[PDB]
């Protein structure tokens, strides 16, 4: 749910933010220094939280730039196919 | 300053692994590499309009749907 | 026509490589 | 030995008859393969030690 | 299993009269195999044509092999062109 | 300039090749690989588009560049000079040693 | 044991209604250490989808529907709670803040190099902490090695080039580069290593003929010519 945006969306937006976000970082440099691979299930839930906040923003505020930059290209896959001259033994 | 390129379009994502590109993974959510080659052309256009995207895109998508993709 | 054994062309690797394309280099005469 | 050719890029809309340079000649029609790409390998297999 | 194998002959016979449509070699080159054509290259990934969801006997007579292929919207292509100059 | 003759043939490349990772010392043209002349082993994955064109002012080095010096390393594991013309010749082995450092 | 990888490969197999994973007090309660509220978007969702429309026909047989219901029950009330809060969220909004512009840029920035495991820089010996350094690079290699070798770029540039149903544009590989270029030189790794101590071995060594205010000093020249000194030849 939310459960705290309510309560913060009546001030200013953008503390919560980067207080989650030095969170974020302090918690991925505890699982660097921790020899662990997956994410804990603490700042996942706690990520998704960050991007909701920004989309909010977006949707409600309309910034005056919203800048973009962008690499203008995305992986596809592409077809393959074997040589059509047959191995020699 | 010479710094090792970080190449984040081959870098899969960690917290959520399901909003990643098509080829890197092994109304409708899903996502199509045609509405994805849609949604980079609209933006390259219309510069955040976030309506003329959102059926530029082909209107299954919405508006909400097309910024938690462009975030 | 069916007693017309054709001939191989064969590619001979270190010629599909990286082949260049000495007296134009002054300094033997 | 028994040999091919390469596609020749006669159009579609030619309607042309078909002419050949030697009687000794035969034609064929190649059916393009088409279906989901077989599942290609992964990059440890393309460009692994030696 | 060998790598260096010719795979590629020439016939004797100078029948270069009717052939400029061909591979020519600069002769005629036959390969020891036939040719592989294919339809598109780019595979178009999502597309429940294709990727086949789980949920919900029905045919489907798509116009060409173009919706499975990436194309681009002319729009953006006449954008591109303003953007030439 | 080199020359790039193309494998399963004797024709030459005219401006593009298309290498090979798991021969590695192989080209094709762009009509062979078009139509996949290469042989049943291989599977039209393991071919990378090179070029063949002079580059442009020197330090600037590409990602083909560096995909083949890294390739030279992996084959020859020292002998410079034959790092420096699998790059393509148009560098100096005092120059791809100050690279790869 | 993976009842969530179970359902998944039981799925992929076709054959789900065969098995039926023995719902009893000894097959489907050991895996399950109630089910243990699945956390993917739909990945693991779907599954319990399927899993319910093919557990209707026997009906009676697996006694592990109800704990799947009242998760059902669970994801149905938190839905409508988090329907309920977003439409008091809008609601809640200021109407005027005025959003800076060179911190969103931050934010944004900050967010997308903190999704893909990247390190940020702030602007707001030792072997313990060497195997730390040397089991993240094996985190790179085994995931670059997984990438499809039958990748390919698509960029915005290619409507141009006016590309046929068969023409082989002439950026195509731009990321397959890209991703080899990381590959090899996350191997050539102890051999820059290898020549960089053949080269600070052999600068180094000498210190005190090239550089020239070590062999202007008064000590070193002394023990320079100090060491060149030849025996005394006794008569
Ligand atoms: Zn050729």
């Amino acid at each position: 749910g939310d459960d705290e945006i309510e309560n913060f969306r009546n001030g200013t937006p953008d503390k919560l933010v980067s207080d989650s976000l030095l969170k974020l970082k302090r918690l991925r440099k505890e699982r660097i220094l921790n020899k662990v691979l997956k994410p804990t299930t603490e700042e996942r839930e706690l990520y998704f939280k960050v991007k909701r906040i920004l989309k909010e923003v977006i949707l409600a505020k309309k910034v005056s730039k919203v800048p973009i930059n962008n690499v203008r290209a995305f992986p596809v896959l592409q077809t393959n196919y074997n040589g059509s001259i047959p191995v020699v033994r | 300053k010479k710094e090792f390129p970080v190449n984040l379009t081959i870098k899969k994502n960690v917290y959520d692994s399901a909003q990643d590109f098509n080829a890197l993974q092994d109304v409708k959510k899903n996502w199509s590499d045609q509405e994805m080659l849609l949604l980079l052309e609209g933006i390259e256009m219309y510069e955040d309009q976030w309506e003329k995207i959102a059926d530029h895109v082909g209107g299954h998508k919405r508006v909400e749907d097309c910024i938690e993709k462009f975030l | 026509f069916e007693t017309m054994v054709a001939n191989p062309i064969k590619v001979s690797r270190l010629q599909s490589n990286g082949v260049l394309t000495i007296h134009y280099s002054l300094a033997n005469f | 030995m028994d040999l091919f050719s390469s596609i020749i890029s006669k159009s579609n809309l030619d309607k042309r008859p078909h002419e050949l340079p030697n009687t000794n000649f035969k034609i064929n029609n190649v059916l393009p393969q088409t279906d989901i790409e077989n599942e290609a390998p992964r990059l440890g297999f393309v460009g692994a030690n030696t | 299993i060998m790598i260096d194998a010719a795979s590629s002959f020439v016939l004797p016979i100078s029948i270069t009269k009717n052939v400029d449509v061909l591979q020519r070699t600069d002769e005629i080159l036959w390969f020891r195999g036939p040719s592989v054509i294919v339809n598109e290259r780019i595979i178009n990934s999502g597309d429940p044509h294709l990727s086949l969801p789980l949920n919900r006997n029905e045919k489907e007579s798509l116009p060409g092999p173009f919706v499975l292929g990436l194309r681009p919207s002319a729009k953006f292509t006449a954008h591109r062109l303003s953007m030439l100059r | 300039h080199k020359v790039y003759i193309c494998h399963t043939c004797g024709n030459e490349s005219i401006n593009v090749r298309y290498h090979n990772l798991r021969a590695r010392d192989t080209n094709l043209c762009s009509r062979c690989f078009q139509e996949g002349h290469f042989g049943a082993n291989f599977q039209s994955s393991d071919f990378i588009r090179l070029e063949n064109n002079g580059n442009s002012v020197k330090k600037n080095w590409s990602d083909q560049e560096m995909l083949l010096l890294l390739e030279g390393i992996e084959m020859y594991e020292d002998q410079w000079e034959k790092i420096a013309d699998h790059v393509g010749g148009h560098k100096r082995v005092e120059d791809c040693i100050e690279k790869f450092l | 044991l993976q009842e969530q990888s179970e359902l998944m490969s039981t799925v992929m197999n076709n054959t789900p209604t065969t098995v039926a994973a023995l719902a009893a007090v000894a097959a489907a309660s050991e895996t399950n250490g109630t089910i243990p509220k699945p956390r993917s978007s739909a990945q693991l969702e779907q599954l319990l989808y399927r899993y319910r429309a093919i557990q209707n026909h026997p009906k009676e047989n697996k006694l592990e529907i109800k704990a799947i219901e009242d998760t059902f029950r669970n994801i149905s009330r938190d839905q409508d709670i988090y329907e309920t809060k977003l439409d008091t969220l809008r609601k809640s909004i200021d109407k005027g803040f005025q959003y800076d512009e060179d911190l969103l840029n931050k934010h944004l920035v900050a967010l997308q190099l903190l999704e893909k495991d990247t390190d940020v820089p702030d602007y707001f010996g030792d072997p313990d902490t060497e195997i730390r350094i040397s089991a993240r690079i094996s985190n790179r290699i085994n995931e670059l090695e997984r990438l499809p070798a039958n990748l390919g770029t698509y960029s915005l540039d290619d409507c141009l080039e006016f590309i046929t149903k068969d023409d082989l544009s002439s950026r195509m590989d731009t990321f397959k580069i890209k991703a080899l270029v990381e590959l090899k030189s996350l191997k050539l790794l102890t051999k820059q290593k290898s020549i960089r101590q053949k080269l600070i071995n052999n600068v180094a060594s000498q210190a005190h003929h090239n550089i020239p205010y070590l062999r202007d000093s008064p000590f070193t020249a002394a023990a320079q010519r100090s060491v060149q000194i030849r025996s005394k030849v006794i008569v």
